[PDB]
């Protein structure tokens, strides 16, 4: 299918209306970041020639 | 099949037709002695960086 970016949300804009929150959600989200890799050392002489 | 290694006793039970043993990386880490049908692990020698 042709993908859909998101659901349409026509914001009810007017020159004299505001939307004020009456409540809140404490949301905890995960962010995973790689820091290091496996430290590898190669004996060049042994690898090429044994 | 030639190489250099430390030959220790192995707990791997080979099937009767199999002679050598390989790990994921296709390196010979297990072998069967031709004279006496026993399985030996081939641990690579302790190479290291000084
Ligand atoms: C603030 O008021 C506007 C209009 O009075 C609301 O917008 C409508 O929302 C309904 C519900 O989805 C839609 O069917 C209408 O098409 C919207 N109209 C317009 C002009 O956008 C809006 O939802 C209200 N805001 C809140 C928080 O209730
Ligand atoms: C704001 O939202 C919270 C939930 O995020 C509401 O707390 C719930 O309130 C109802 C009715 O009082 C209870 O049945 C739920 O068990 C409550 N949930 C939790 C997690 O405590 C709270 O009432 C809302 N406040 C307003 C003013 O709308
Ligand atoms: C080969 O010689 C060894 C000598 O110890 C003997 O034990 C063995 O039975 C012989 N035969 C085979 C098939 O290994």
């Amino acid at each position: 299918y042709t993908m859909s970016l998101g659901a349409e949300n026509s914001v009810a804009y007017s020159n004299n209306s505001i939307a004020i929150p009456i409540n809140f959600t404490i949301s905890v989200t995960t962010e995973i970041l790689p820091v290091s890799m496996t430290k590898t050392s190669v004996d060049c002489t042994m690898y090429i020639c044994g | 099949l030639t190489g250099t290694g430390v030959l220790t006793e192995s707990n791997k039970k080979f099937l009767p037709f199999q002679q050598f043993g390989r790990d994921i990386d296709d390196t010979t880490d297990a072998v069967r002695d031709p004279q006496t049908l026993e399985i030996l692990d081939i641990t690579p020698c302790s190479f290291g960086g000084v």
